[PDB]
C-alpha cells in the first residue's frame, strides 16, 4: 500500500520535472 | 518574425491554413530552417535526444508508479498464474452502472484495466516483491529525468554548447559506447542479477540495506581470484526449485545449462547472469578498438581507404565513405535505423522462441501482444531507414568525393538491381498466389487430396539439426556419436535437447506445408517492400521521367500533367507506397504467428495444419472464428469487459475506413467545395461579421497523402490490437 | 613543454598558469576537452571549490558527535558512531528545515553561478569578505591557495573516513 | 519582474503572473476562504444541515456518483462542492463581466500595473478601507492558509481540526 | 486519502490543460509582427 | 588526419596498411603465422579431443591460444603485404 | 512565389509564352538559335505554377523549368 505523503511526494518531483521540461522547451524555444 | 513559422520565412507569409498545417509538419527538419548553421543543428538534435530520453524515463516511471498505487502486484506474486495483472484504475463519468461492475475485476474492487504488456513478470524475475520497490524505482526514474531535463537546458549554454569537432569524434564516441553503454551496463545488469535477483529467486531478501553485507556465493572472489571459476557453476538449481522459495535450490551464480526452468518455462537465472558477463567482456574487448588520444588504435578513415579490391572489382573501393558518413546526419540514421529494426525484429522472435521471464509462455495475451508490437515497431524502422537513405541521396550524397566509389556503383547499375527485384517480387507473387488459388479451388470442388503441399524440409533439417528429433532425418545435434554432439554434451546439450524435443515450448514449432506457403508469402511481402523503398532511394536523384529531381528537393507534389503524367514521382510517394506494403506484410506475419499459437495453445495444431493451406480456411477458421468473443463484447443484451475491444475494434475500422477518403480523392474537388463554402460565409447574414484571419484552403497534395496515409496505419494498428488481445483473452487457449 | 607536477609527461596547454593550484596535474587531460568545446575552468573549479568546503564541514561532522558529544535537545538518540548509519535516524521534521536552508541557499548559488556575468570571481559568493580588505594580490593568492590545499586534502581525508567505517569498525588513531 | 516580463511577454501584458495585482486577487480569495474555513468549522460543529455519511447514488448523479476508488462521494463533499461550484459561477460571472465597481482581475488596454511594494505596509497611518491594509490582511492570510497546510500535513490531524488546536472550545 | 486523486486530477488535466493550451496556441498563431 | 591508404592504382597494399608491424619482415610474419595456426589448431584440438567441461576442465590456456588461429590468418596475409613490398 | 527559368536549350518557338494563362513569360531577342530570340520571365510573381508552359516545349527536358516554392495569393489563385 502506497501512503498517500508519498504520492504527494512523486507529485512534487514530478512538478520539478514539468518547470525543468518547460524551461528547456523554451531555452530551444520558438 | 513574430509569426509562428520562425524558422520559415517563407511560410510565415502564407495568406491561407497551409501556413500551420507545413510549420506544424516541418518543425523538426533542423536542416532547412532559415538561418541554421551545422554547430547549432548538432547542438539542438543533443538538447533533444536529452528531451526524448527524459520523456521515456518519465514514461517508464509512470508505469511503475501506476502499478505500485493502483495494482494488484501483491496478490499477483503469491499466484501468478491465476490473478490477472493490473494496468491502472479506470475513471470514467460516462460508465453506467453495468460498465463499473464489468470492468470491475481481478482482486481490487474498483473499475480496472488488465495489463497486456508483461511488466508484471519482468519485474517478478528481476527482484520487485512489494509496491514499495516499484515505488522506489518510480522514484529513480523521476530524478534521472530531471536530470536528463537538467542537462538537455544544460548543453544550450553558452560556455557548455560542445564544438563541431566535438560531435565528429567517431573514434572516441565509439570507443566509449562499445565499451561503456554496452559493456559496462551488461556487467552492471550481471552483477544485478546475481546480488538480487538469483538470491530472490532463492528465497533471500536483498535490498539496499542488506546488499553490501550479504555473499551472493558461499566463497565470495575467492573462486574469482584463484582461477577456480568452475566452483561458481557447481550446485545449479534442481528441476524442483518452486521459483520464490527456497526448496530444492542451489548456490550457483554462473552456469551454462541451457534450456528451460522447469516450473516457470523461462530460462535458467543464472544463465543469464553468465551471458551477460561474457557480452560485458567482449564488448569492453571490441571497444579498445579506435584510436583516440594514445597512439594504439584505429583510423577509421584508413579501414575504409584501405579496403580496395586489387584490380577494380568494387571500384575504388571504400574511399570517402569516411567523409560522407560524418557530414551526412540522414545516412548515420539510416544505419542506426536499419540495425535498431534488425534488432527489435530480432527480440521479437526471441522473446516467445526462448522466454526469459517467469510464468510467461502461459498469460498467451502479453505473448501475443508482446511478439504484434515489436513486428510493427520493427516494420517501421526498417522503412524510415530506406526514407531516409533516399534523404541522404537527395540532399547528401557528393557524386565528386564518392568518385567511382563502392556507393556510386550502386546508382551506376541500379536498373539491373530494380529489375532484378522486380523480377523476384513477380515470381514469389505469381507462384504463391497461384498455389493457394489452386489450394482453394481444390478443396472446393470436394477434392482436398489435389492440392499442391510442399513439405518444408529445409527449415525442417535445420530443426534435425538444432536437435530435433521427429522428422527422423539424424543429423548433427539430432543424432548421437556425432562430432557436433559429443563436443557440447557435457556443457549445455542435455537441457536444449529436453527442452526442443517437449511439445510444450515455442523452441522450433513443428512446421507443415502450411508454413512453406506463408513463409513464401512474407518472402513476397519482404522483397515488395524493398523493391519499392530501394526504387524510390535509387531513383531519388532522377530518372527518365525526370532527371533534375534532386533540385525539386526530396519532397514534392509532382511535375505535372505533362509528358504523360507524373503523379506520386518523388522519393516520398516512393516511402508513401512502400508504408501500405509494410503494413501488409507485418500483417501477414503477425497472422500467421497468432493463428499457429492460437491452434498449439488449444492443443489444437490439426485445425492449423490443415487449414492454413488455402485461403478460405484462414478467413472461416481464424478471422471469422476468433471473432466471435470480440465483437460480442456488448450486444442487444448487455456488456462484458470486452466491450472496449468491440468499441476500438469498430474505431479501426473507421479510421481506416476514412484514410480511403484522402488517398482517393484528390484536391481539385475539395478547393472548389471550400471555395464555395467561403461564399457561403461571406455571403450571409449574421455570421459574415465574423472573418477568418487565415484564407480557408484545400490541404496540399502531399499534406493530403500523408493524412489519408497516417489514418489507414493508425486505423490498421487499431483494428488489430483489439482482435489479437480478445481473442486470446476471450478463449484463455 | 613538460608539466611541473609529473615531469616526464606534457604540460597540459591548457593548464597555463594563472590560477590558484595550476601545478599542472592534469595526465587525463580533462581540461584541454573543455577548452576545445570552447568552455572554460570556471565551473569546474567552482565544483572543486564547494567540494572540498563540504569535504571540510563533513570532516568536521564525522568526528565531532562521538569525540564530543551531541546536541544538549531531545531526539538525539542517532548513533554516536557510524555518521554514514546515523543518516537514517534522522527525524523528517529536522530533514525538512535542513532540505529547504539547502534548496534556498544553492538558489541563490545557482542564480550566481549560472548567469553570464564575467566579473564574478570563482568562490567569491561574498559570503566570506570580512578579513581580505587592505591586503595585496599576493596576500588575498596565498589565501586562495591554502582554501585549496585544504579543499583537496579535506577531500582525500573524506574519501579515507567513508571507506573506513564502512569497511574496518571506525578510523584507527582517533575512534575505538 | 522584468525577467517574467521578457520570459512572458503575452502573459505579463494581462498582468497575469508576480504582479501586484496578482497577489492582491489572491491576498483577497484567501481572506474569504478563510471565512468559508472557519463557516465550515461551526457546519460541523453546529450540524446545520448536511450529512456526511450517506452516500450519493448513481441513480440521482450519474458519473458524478461513484468514482474514485469505487468509493462512494459523500453528501457533506457534494454540499461543500456545490457552494464551491456557485461561488466560481459568480466568479465567472464577476470575471468575464461589466467592470463596475471592481478592480479588474486582468490589466486593460495599455495600463500599468499598480505598485504598493510590500515589505512591512505600515499599519499605523493607513487604518480604515486601504488598499494597503487589504493588502497585509491578504497577504497575512495566505501566510496562515500556508502554515495551516504545513502543520495538518505534519501532525496528521484534519485541516478543520489542526486549526481546532489554536481556539480551544470553539465551533466543533 | 489518494481515492480524491482520479476524480481531481484526471478532469483538471485532461479538460482544462489542453482547453487552455488550445486557447494558449491559436492566440500564439495568430498574433503577427 | 591519417596518411593516404589508398591502393586501387596498386596490386598491393603499401607497407603503412600495418601499423605497428609496417616494419617487420615478411619471413618473420610467414614463420610467426605458421606457429600461431600451428599452436591455435593445437589449442582448439583440446576442446573436442577431450571433452570441455562445465568448470572441470577449462583450461584457460587453451582459451588464450584459441585466439591464434583468426591471428594466424592476418599474419599470412601481412606476410604477402611485406614480400610484395620487398621487405 | 515560385521561380520560373529558362535555360539555353531555347529555339524560341514561343509556345510557352501562348500556353501561359498568368502573362508571365515573354521573348526578348537572342542570337544562340535560328529564330533569333529567347523565353524569358519578368513576372514571376504572377506564376500560379500550373506548368503549362512546360508541356508545350518540344526540346528534350523542357527549356523552361518552373520551381514551385513560396505561396502567396497570387501563386495559390485565391479569389478571396
Ligand atoms: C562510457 C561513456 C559513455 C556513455 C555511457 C554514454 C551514453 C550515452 N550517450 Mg554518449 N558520448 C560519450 C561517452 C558515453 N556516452 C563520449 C566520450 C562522447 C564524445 C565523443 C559521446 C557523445 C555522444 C553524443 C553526441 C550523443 C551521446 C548519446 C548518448 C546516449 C545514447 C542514447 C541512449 O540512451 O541509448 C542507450 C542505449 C543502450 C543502453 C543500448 C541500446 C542497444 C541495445 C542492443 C538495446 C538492447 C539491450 C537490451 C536487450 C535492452 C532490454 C532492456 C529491458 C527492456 C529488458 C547515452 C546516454 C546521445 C544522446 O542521447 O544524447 C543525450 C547523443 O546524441 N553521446
Ligand atoms: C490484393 C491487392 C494487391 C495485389 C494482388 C497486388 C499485386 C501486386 N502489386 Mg500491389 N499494391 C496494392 C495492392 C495489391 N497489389 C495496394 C493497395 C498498394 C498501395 C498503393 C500497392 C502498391 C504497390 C506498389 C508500390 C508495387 C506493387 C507491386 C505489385 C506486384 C507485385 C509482384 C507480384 O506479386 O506479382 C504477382 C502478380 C499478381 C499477384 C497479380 C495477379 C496476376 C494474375 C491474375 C495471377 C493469377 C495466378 C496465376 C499465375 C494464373 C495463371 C495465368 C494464366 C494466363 C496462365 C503485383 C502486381 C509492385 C510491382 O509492380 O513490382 C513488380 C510495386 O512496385 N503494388
Ligand atoms: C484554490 C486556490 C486558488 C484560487 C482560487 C486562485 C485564484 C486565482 N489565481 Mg492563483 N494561485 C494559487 C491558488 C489559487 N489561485 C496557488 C497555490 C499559486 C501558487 C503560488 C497561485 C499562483 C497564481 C499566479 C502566479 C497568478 C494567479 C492568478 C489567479 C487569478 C486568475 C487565475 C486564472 O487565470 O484562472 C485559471 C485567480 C483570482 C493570476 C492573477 O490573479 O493574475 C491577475 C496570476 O497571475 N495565481
Ligand atoms: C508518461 C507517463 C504517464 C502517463 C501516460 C500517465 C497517465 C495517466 N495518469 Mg499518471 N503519473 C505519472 C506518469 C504518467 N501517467 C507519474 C510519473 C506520476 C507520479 C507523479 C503520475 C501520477 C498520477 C496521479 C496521482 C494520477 C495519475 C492519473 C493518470 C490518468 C489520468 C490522466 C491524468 O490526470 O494524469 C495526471 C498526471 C499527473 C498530474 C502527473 C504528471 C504525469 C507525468 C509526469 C507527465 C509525463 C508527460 C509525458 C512525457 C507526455 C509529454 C507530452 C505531453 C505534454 C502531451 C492517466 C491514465 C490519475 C489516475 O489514476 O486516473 C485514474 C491520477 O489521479 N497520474
Ligand atoms: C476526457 C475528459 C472528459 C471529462 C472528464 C468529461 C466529463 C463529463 N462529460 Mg464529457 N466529453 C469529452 C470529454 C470529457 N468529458 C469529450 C472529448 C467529448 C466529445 C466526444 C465529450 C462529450 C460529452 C457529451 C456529449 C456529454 C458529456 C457529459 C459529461 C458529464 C458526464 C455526465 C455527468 O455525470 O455530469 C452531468 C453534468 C453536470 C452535472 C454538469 C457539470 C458542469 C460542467 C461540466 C462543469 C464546468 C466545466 C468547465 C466549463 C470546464 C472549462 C474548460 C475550459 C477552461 C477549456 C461530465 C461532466 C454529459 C454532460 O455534460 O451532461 C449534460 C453529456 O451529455 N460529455
Ligand atoms: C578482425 C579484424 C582485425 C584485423 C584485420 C586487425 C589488424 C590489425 N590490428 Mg587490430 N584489433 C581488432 C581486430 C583486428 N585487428 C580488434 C577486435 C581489436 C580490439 C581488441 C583490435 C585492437 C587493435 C589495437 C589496439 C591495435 C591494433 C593494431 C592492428 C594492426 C597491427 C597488427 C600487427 O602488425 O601485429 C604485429 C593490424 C593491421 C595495432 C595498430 O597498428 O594500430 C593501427 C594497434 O595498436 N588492433
Ligand atoms: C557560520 C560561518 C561558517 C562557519 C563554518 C566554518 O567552519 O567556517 C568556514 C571557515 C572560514 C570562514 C568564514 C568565517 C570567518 C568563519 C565566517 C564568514 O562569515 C561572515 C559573514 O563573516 C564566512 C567565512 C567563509 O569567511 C573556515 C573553516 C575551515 C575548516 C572547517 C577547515 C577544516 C579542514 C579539515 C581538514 C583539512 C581535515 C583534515 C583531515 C585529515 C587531513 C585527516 O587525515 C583525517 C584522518 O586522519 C584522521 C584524523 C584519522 C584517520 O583514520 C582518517 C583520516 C586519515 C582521514
Ligand atoms: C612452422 C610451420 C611451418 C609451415 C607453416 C608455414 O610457415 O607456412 C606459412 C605459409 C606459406 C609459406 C611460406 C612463406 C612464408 C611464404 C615462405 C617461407 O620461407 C621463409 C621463412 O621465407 C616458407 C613457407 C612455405 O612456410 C602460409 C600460411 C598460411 C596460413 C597461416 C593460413 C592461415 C589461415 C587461418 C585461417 C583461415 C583462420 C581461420 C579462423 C577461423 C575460421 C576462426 O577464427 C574461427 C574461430 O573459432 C576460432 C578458431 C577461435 C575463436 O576465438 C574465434 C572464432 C570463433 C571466430
Ligand atoms: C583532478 C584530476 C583527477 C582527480 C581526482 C580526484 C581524486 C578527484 C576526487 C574528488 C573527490 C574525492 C570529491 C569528493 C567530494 C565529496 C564530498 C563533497 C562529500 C561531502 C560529504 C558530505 C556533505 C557528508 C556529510 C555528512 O552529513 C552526512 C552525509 C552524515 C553525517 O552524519 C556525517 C557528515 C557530516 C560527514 C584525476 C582523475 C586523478 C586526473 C585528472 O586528469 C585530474
Ligand atoms: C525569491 C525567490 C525564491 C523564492 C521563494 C519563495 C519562498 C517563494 C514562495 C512563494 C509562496 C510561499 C507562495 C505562496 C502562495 C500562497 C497562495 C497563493 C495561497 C493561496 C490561497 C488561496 C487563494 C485561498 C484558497 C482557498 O480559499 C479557497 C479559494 C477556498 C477555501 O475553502 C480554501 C482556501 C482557503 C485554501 C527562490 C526559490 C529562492 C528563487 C528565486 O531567487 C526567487
Ligand atoms: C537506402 C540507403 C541506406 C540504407 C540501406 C539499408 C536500410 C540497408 C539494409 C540492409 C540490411 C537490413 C541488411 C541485412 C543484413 C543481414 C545479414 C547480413 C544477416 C546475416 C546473418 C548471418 C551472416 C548469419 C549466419 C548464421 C549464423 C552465424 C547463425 C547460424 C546460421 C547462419 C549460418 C545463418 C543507407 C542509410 C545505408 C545509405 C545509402 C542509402
Ligand atoms: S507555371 Fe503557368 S503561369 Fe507560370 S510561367 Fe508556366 S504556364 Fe505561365
Amino acid at each position: 500500500m502506497i501512503t498517500d505523503s508519498q504520492i504527494f511526494f512523486a507529485l512534487c518531483i514530478a512538478l520539478t520535472a514539468a518547470v525543468l521540461a518547460i524551461g528547456l522547451g523554451r531555452q530551444l524555444y520558438v | 518574425a513574430t509569426k509562428f513559422p520562425k524558422f520559415s520565412q517563407a511560410l510565415a507569409q502564407d495568406p491561407a491554413t497551409r501556413r500551420i498545417w507545413y510549420g506544424i509538419a516541418t518543425a523538426h527538419d533542423l536542416e532547412s530552417h532559415d538561418g541554421m548553421t551545422e554547430e547549432n543543428l548538432y547542438q539542438k538534435i543533443f538538447a533533444s535526444h536529452f528531451g526524448h530520453l527524459a520523456i521515456i524515463f518519465l514514461w517508464t516511471s509512470g508505469n511503475l508508479f501506476h502499478v505500485a498505487w493502483q495494482g494488484n502486484f501483491q496478490q499477483w506474486v503469491l499466484n501468478p498464474l491465476k490473478v490477472k495483472p493490473i494496468a491502472h484504475a479506470i475513471w470514467d463519468p460516462h460508465f453506467g452502472q453495468s460498465a463499473i461492475k464489468a470492468f470491475t475485476r481481478g482482486g481490487v474492487s474498483y473499475p480496472v484495466n488488465i495489463a497486456t504488456s508483461g511488466v508484471y513478470h519482468w519485474w517478478y524475475t528481476v527482484g520487485m516483491r512489494t509496491n514499495e520497490d516499484l515505488y522506489f524505482g518510480a522514484l529513480g526514474l523521476l530524478v534521472l529525468s530531471t536530470t536528463l531535463l537538467f542537462a538537455g537546458w544544460l548543453h544550450l549554454q553558452p560556455k557548455f554548447r560542445p564544438g563541431i569537432a566535438w560531435f565528429k569524434n567517431n573514434e572516441s564516441r565509439l570507443n566509449h559506447h562499445l565499451s561503456g553503454l554496452f559493456g559496462v551496463s551488461s556487467l552492471a545488469w550481471s552483477g544485478h542479477l546475481i546480488h538480487v535477483a538469483i538470491p530472490e529467486s532463492r528465497g533471500q531478501h536483498i535490498r539496499w540495506n542488506n546488499f553490501t553485507s550479504t555473499l551472493p556465493h558461499p566463497e565470495g572472489l575467492t573462486p574469482f581470484f584463484t582461477g577456480n571459476w568452475g566452483l561458481y557453476a557447481e550446485n545449479p538449481d534442481t528441476a524442483q526449485h518452486i521459483f520464490g522459495t527456497s526448496e530444492g535450490a542451489g548456490t550457483a551464480i554462473l552456469t551454462f545449462l541451457g534450456g528451460f526452468h522447469p516450473q516457470t518455462q523461462s530460462m535458467w537465472l543464472t544463465d543469464i547472469a553468465h551471458h551477460h558477463l561474457a557480452i560485458a567482456v567482449v564488448f569492453i574487448f571490441a571497444g579498445h578498438m579506435y584510436r583516440t588520444n594514445w597512439g594504439i588504435g584505429h583510423s577509421m578513415k584508413e579501414i575504409l581507404d584501405a579496403h580496395v579490391p586489387p584490380k577494380g572489382r568494387l571500384g575504388a573501393g571504400h574511399r570517402g565513405l569516411f567523409e560522407t558518413i560524418t557530414d551526412s546526419l540522414h545516412m548515420q540514421l539510416g544505419l542506426a535505423l536499419a540495425s535498431l529494426g534488425v534488432a527489435t525484429s530480432l527480440v521479437a522472435q526471441h522473446m516467445y522462441a526462448l522466454p526469459s521471464y517467469a510464468f510467461m509462455a502461459k498469460d498467451y495475451v502479453t505473448q501475443a501482444a508482446l511478439y504484434t508490437h515489436h513486428q510493427y515497431i520493427a516494420g517501421f524502422l526498417m522503412v524510415g531507414a530506406f526514407a531516409h537513405g533516399a534523404i541522404f541521396f537527395v540532399r547528401d550524397y557528393d557524386p565528386e568525393v564518392n568518385k567511382d566509389n563502392v556507393l556510386a556503383r550502386m546508382l551506376q547499375h541500379k536498373e539491373a538491381i530494380i529489375s532484378h527485384l522486380s523480377w523476384v517480387s513477380l515470381f514469389l507473387g505469381f507462384h504463391t498466389l497461384g498455389l493457394y488459388i489452386h489450394n482453394d479451388v481444390c478443396v472446393a470442388f470436394g477434392t482436398p487430396e489435389k492440392q499442391i503441399l510442399f513439405e518444408p524440409v529445409f527449415a525442417q533439417f535445420i530443426q534435425a539439426a538444432s536437435g530435433k528429433a521427429l522428422y527422423g532425418f539424424d543429423v548433427l545435434l539430432s543424432s548421437s556419436t556425432s562430432a557436433a554432439s559429443v563436443a557440447s554434451s557435457k556443457i549445455w546439450l542435455p537441457g536444449w535437447m529436453e527442452a526442443i524435443n517437449s511439445g510444450k515450448n515455442s523452441l522450433f514449432l513443428t512446421i507443415g506445408p502450411g508454413d512453406f506457403l506463408v513463409h513464401h508469402a512474407i518472402a513476397l511481402g519482404l522483397h515488395t517492400t524493398t523493391l519499392i523503398l530501394v526504387k524510390g532511394a535509387l531513383d531519388a536523384r532522377g530518372s527518365k521521367l525526370m532527371p533534375d529531381k534532386k533540385d525539386f528537393g526530396y519532397s514534392f507534389p509532382c511535375d505535372g500533367p505533362g509528358r504523360g503524367g507524373t503523379c506520386d514521382i518523388s522519393a516520398w510517394d516512393a516511402f508513401y507506397l512502400a508504408m501500405f506494403w509494410m503494413l501488409n506484410t507485418i500483417s501477414w506475419v503477425t497472422f500467421y504467428w497468432h493463428w499457429k499459437h492460437l491452434t498449439v495453445w488449444g492443443g489444437n495444431a490439426a485445425a492449423f495444419n490443415e487449414s492454413s493451406t488455402y485461403i478460405m480456411g484462414w478467413l472461416r477458421d481464424y478471422l471469422w472464428l476468433n471473432s466471435s468473443p470480440l465483437i460480442n463484447g456488448y450486444n442487444a443484451f448487455g456488456m462484458n469487459a470486452q466491450a472496449v475491444w468491440a468499441w476500438m475494434f469498430l474505431f479501426g475500422h473507421l479510421i481506416w475506413a476514412t484514410g480511403f477518403m484522402f488517398l482517393i480523392s484528390w484536391r481539385g474537388y475539395w478547393q472548389e467545395l471550400i471555395e464555395t463554402l467561403v461564399w457561403a460565409h461571406e455571403r450571409t447574414p449574421i455570421a459574415n461579421l465574423v472573418k477568418w484571419r487565415d484564407k480557408p484552403v484545400a490541404l496540399s497534395i502531399v499534406q493530403a497523402r500523408l493524412v489519408g496515409l497516417a489514418h489507414f496505419t493508425v486505423g490498421f494498428i487499431f483494428t488489430f490490437a483489439p482482435f489479437v488481445i480478445a481473442s486470446t483473452t476471450g478463449k484463455f487457449a | 613543454e613538460r608539466s611541473a607536477s609529473i615531469p616526464f609527461l606534457k604540460k597540459p596547454p591548457a593548464l597555463d598558469g594563472s590560477m590558484v593550484g595550476d601545478v599542472g596535474f592534469d595526465p587525463l587531460g580533462i581540461s584541454t576537452t573543455i577548452i576545445e568545446l570552447g568552455g572554460d575552468l570556471r565551473y569546474v573549479r567552482e565544483a572543486e571549490l564547494m567540494h572540498g568546503r563540504q569535504a571540510m564541514l563533513a570532516t568536521v561532522g564525522f568526528v565531532f558527535p562521538k569525540l564530543f558529544g551531541k546536541l544538549p535537545v531531545d531526539w538525539a538518540k542517532d548513533i554516536s558512531l557510524n555518521p554514514l548509519e546515523a543518516q537514517y535516524q534522522i527525524p523528517p521534521v529536522a530533514l525538512g528545515q535542513i532540505a529547504i536552508s539547502i534548496a534556498i541557499a544553492e538558489g541563490l548559488r545557482s542564480r550566481i553561478v549560472f548567469s553570464n556575468d564575467p566579473d564574478y570571481v570563482v568562490g567569491d559568493h561574498g559570503f566570506g569578505a570580512g578579513m581580505l580588505k587592505g591586503k595585496s594580490e599576493a596576500q588575498v593568492k596565498d589565501m586562495k591557495m591554502k582554501e585549496l590545499a585544504h579543499c583537496r586534502l579535506a577531500m582525500v581525508a573524506i574519501t579515507g573516513m567513508f571507506f573506513q567505517t564502512a569497511i574496518t569498525g571506525s578510523l584507527y588513531p582517533l575512534v575505538d | 519582474m522584468s525577467q517574467f516580463a521578457a520570459d512572458y511577454p503575452w502573459l505579463a501584458k494581462y498582468g497575469f503572473g508576480p504582479t501586484v495585482k496578482a497577489e492582491r486577487w489572491n491576498g483577497r480569495h484567501a481572506m474569504f476562504g478563510w471565512l468559508a474555513i472557519l463557516g465550515t468549522g461551526v457546519a460541523k460543529s453546529h450540524g446545520w444541515l448536511p450529512s456526511g455519511d450517506v452516500a450519493l447514488t448513481y441513480n440521482e448523479w450519474g458519473g458524478l456518483a461513484q468514482q474514485g476508488f469505487n468509493t462512494y462521494i459523500t453528501n457533506e463533499r457534494a454540499i461543500i462542492m456545490i457552494a464551491h461550484v456557485h461561488a466560481l459561477a459568480v466568479s465567472a460571472a464577476a470575471a468575464f463581466g461589466p467592470q463596475v465597481l471592481g478592480d479588474s482581475l486582468t490589466l486593460l488596454d495599455g495600463e500599468k500595473d499598480e505598485d504598493p511594494y510590500g515589505l512591512f505596509v505600515p499599519l499605523k497611518g493607513t487604518f480604515g478601507l486601504t488598499p494597503a491594509a487589504e493588502m497585509a490582511n491578504g497577504r497575512m492570510a495566505m501566510m496562515g492558509i500556508i502554515a495551516v497546510v504545513l502543520t495538518s500535513a505534519i501532525s496528521g490531524k484534519d485541516i478543520l481540526e489542526v486549526v481546532d488546536i489554536g481556539t480551544g472550545g470553539n465551533l466543533l | 486519502s489518494a481515492s480524491f486523486l482520479p476524480s481531481i486530477l484526471t478532469p483538471v488535466v485532461t479538460l482544462v490543460f489542453p482547453g487552455l493550451m488550445f486557447a494558449l496556441f491559436f492566440v500564439l498563431i495568430e498574433q503577427e509582427e | 588526419e591519417a596518411a593516404d591508404t589508398w591502393w586501387g592504382d596498386k596490386d598491393y597494399p603499401p607497407s603503412i596498411v600495418l601499423g605497428i608491424g609496417k616494419d617487420v619482415p615478411s619471413s618473420i610474419f610467414g614463420v610467426t603465422s605458421g606457429l600461431a595456426f600451428a599452436i591455435g589448431v593445437y589449442c582448439v584440438a583440446q576442446s573436442n579431443l577431450v571433452n570441455i567441461l562445465s568448470g572441470s576442465t577449462v583450461n584457460g590456456f587453451y582459451v588464450a591460444g584459441a585466439l591464434l588461429v583468426p591471428y594466424s590468418w592476418g599474419l599470412h596475409v601481412a606476410a604477402w603485404i611485406q614480400k610484395q613490398n620487398g621487405k | 512565389s515560385h521561380s520560373v527559368r529558362v535555360y539555353d536549350t531555347c529555339i524560341g518557338c514561343t509556345q510557352c509564352v501562348r500556353a501561359c494563362p498568368c502573362d508571365v513569360l515573354e521573348m526578348v531577342p537572342w542570337d544562340g538559335c535560328k529564330a533569333g530570340q529567347i523565353a524569358s520571365a519578368p513576372r514571376a510573381e504572377d506564376c500560379i505554377g500550373c506548368k503549362r508552359c512546360e508541356t508545350a516545349c518540344p526540346t528534350d527536358f523542357l527549356s523552361v523549368r518552373v520551381y514551385l516554392g513560396s505561396e502567396t495569393t497570387r501563386s495559390l489563385g485565391l479569389t478571396y
